[PDB]
């Protein structure tokens, strides 16, 4: 995959790696929401490989907006 | 002069075959209770290591050699055995010849630790005692060869016999009584590691249950980091209580007991000068201790 | 970033309150921070401790 | 080590009340932490006032990390103008022997390695004060090496109770009953001790360890037959009650199991992290005891010959 070709380009130019560079390469879900208090916007994020809101590995138990 | 020499007196009554074996054992490692000028040979023999009742096993010989003091025999008079201790007498002289009982060859610049004769015998008839000489094999092999023999004992409840050092074969199997002589070391391994791998698994209740290869690294790195966020990354916070914190201390002492046993510190380094670098079996090797 | 990921470690080890509860990541905007509360130059003066609770519906039982 | 050795000199300030001069002559053999291996220092550098951290007085458990950052040295002879000491990490003397006076409740045996502990025990808390120079001197207690690994294990396990809103005070050695004085521990250095644990805790777990975990039903069956196996569990271990409930079994089959030895790799990684950890919390046992005129017991309050330990 070209993702592995990306990873050598980051490792060579930075001289190292953190997970901050790991999550930016896979994908990201960046969603506008708006605040009930002071009308301003804010962003809800679910990473790809994460355990949180929408996550590639960890969705037991997934939650519904049915109520 | 100012060189220190222990003098071991032989009790009289030696038969002519018995002195010939003691004539032959010139460069070997010999332990002794305390550094002293004059001393009997009864404290040298293998019979002096007993606790009962019980001839000591491989575990006790590792424990004894910390408290016993290593010495290398010099020239052997018919009157007395003159030996110099390694830890005090060698710091002035600097060079002591040493013959291998090991079948493994020695390169130049190697660190050498001492191993009890578990890898695999002199007994005196007239004086009614036995002699067991430890094996001077190199220290990187010493953490290996001990751990290979432990790995065989776990299989008692692929080939482990392959050990190739500096272009030579070794056969650990070569049998019967070697396995039962080593049985006490095997049980203190498994009891240490399984008590290790329950307390860590109780303090962190989801090490194995955590997701594989990516969340575990993220759990590793924050624990691996230096920053102040330490305790909230660890702890999970009538009926009986698991005595975990007492089981911490009893396991740490047992782990702390085995640290002194299985270090196998480099007592001896060999510096070959005016000769071949490879020192083979049955050859006197010069010894230089740390300055 | 690093605080965004170390908090994911907190849910994995179970240190968070509530096992059926799930984790939600939020980026607060700076303009949302101003009109609601504290000034912005104060937080400029690298992780920051924030205490968080959950309050139940219509009955005063909070975490 | 040099041919002559290396001897530091700790100079004494000129303002001396004569009772404090005789107090220094009782410090004939003690252990002194040097920050450097500089040849000339002062008593203010040695004493407890410079031995503090920035603004914060260290506790007993936090004082261990302050030790391993510094250099333990032993006073040889007290002179009227200065104090001559020899470092331990540097090769110690021309001759290889030092005298060490026991400021310790416990007698010593031959060959046993000495690690050193802060003043911890009740009653015998003794700190020399130099009231003309307004100085305080806290001197460490030399102890045998399995005892020091107990005391660190008693202190560190005490601090883990403080993160969780009985009992662990009493030790035993040579039949002596003795407890230890401690009130609080700073939350800073406990995390430094605990992070040093759990990283070394994790790094012992390898693929062969789960194969070793299948032998837990074997030991609890074997402790029925031999009392030597009963000498393991002691009823306070987890593994006795862990074997009563969990019946584990092996995973199969291992990836590339033909080329590799999983039980061998688990042991060597265990010997370098968990069996190493007795060195990682306290400092190293640099010194053991070799009496020359053979005294099997070095009594409490007496000197002893001293030789380095690898």
């Amino acid at each position: 995959s070209l993702v592995e070709w990306l990873d050598r380009g980051w490792e060579a130019l930075a001289g190292g790696d953190r997970p901050d560079w790991l999550w930016s390469r896979r994908s990201i879900s960046v969603v506008l929401r708006h605040h009930y208090g002071t009308k301003q916007r804010f962003v809800v994020v679910s990473y790809e490989n994460s355990v949180a809101w929408g996550g590639r590995r960890a969705r037991p138990p997934l939650l519904s907006s049915a109520l | 002069a100012d060189g220190f020499e222990t003098d071991i007196a032989i009790p009289s009554g030696i038969s002519r075959p018995d002195a010939a074996a003691l004539q032959r054992c010139e460069g070997r490692v010999v332990f002794l209770p305390t550094i002293r000028r004059q001393l009997t040979l009864a404290d040298v023999a293998h019979e002096s290591f007993v606790s009962g009742g019980v001839s000591p096993d491989t575990l006790g010989l590792l424990l004894a050699y910390r408290r016993r003091f290593p010495a290398v025999i010099t020239r052997v008079l018919p009157t007395r055995i003159v030996a110099c201790p390694l830890d005090v007498g060698l710091t002035h002289a600097g060079t002591v010849n040493l013959r291998n009982t090991s079948p493994v060859d020695l390169c130049n610049g190697d660190p050498i630790s001492l191993v009890p004769p578990v890898f695999e015998d002199v007994r005196l008839d007239s004086l009614d005692l036995t002699l067991r000489f430890p094996v001077p094999l190199p220290s990187p092999l010493a953490r290996e060869i001990v751990a290979r023999l432990v790995a065989r004992g776990i299989r008692d409840l692929p080939d482990l016999n392959v050990l190739y050092y500096n272009g030579s074969r070794l056969s650990l199997l070569a049998l019967g009584p070697v396995n039962a002589e080593l049985r006490s070391l095997v049980l203190n391994m498994v009891y240490s590691i399984t008590e290790g791998t329950t307390i860590i698994l109780t303090l962190i209740p989801r090490l194995f249950a955590l997701s594989a290869q990516d969340g575990y690294v993220n759990a590793l790195l924050q624990m691996q980091s230096v920053t102040r966020e330490a305790a909230q990354l660890i702890h999970p916070e009538g009926e009986r209580r698991l005595p975990l914190y007492e089981a911490l201390v009893a396991w740490l002492t047992h782990a702390g007991q085995l640290g002194d046993t299985l270090a196998l510190a480099p007592v001896v380094r060999v510096c070959t000068f005016d000769g071949a670098a490879v020192v083979r079996s049955g050859d006197m090797a010069p010894v230089i201790r740390y300055p | 970033m690093n605080a965004h990921l170390a908090n994911e470690v907190q849910y994995d080890l179970g240190h968070v309150p509530g096992r059926p509860s799930s984790l939600v990541h939020v980026i607060i905007s700076s303009e949302c921070l101003a009109a609601a509360g504290i000034p912005l130059a104060a937080l400029m003066r690298a992780n920051f401790q924030v205490e968080i609770q959950t309050r139940a519906h219509a009955t005063g039982d909070c975490t």
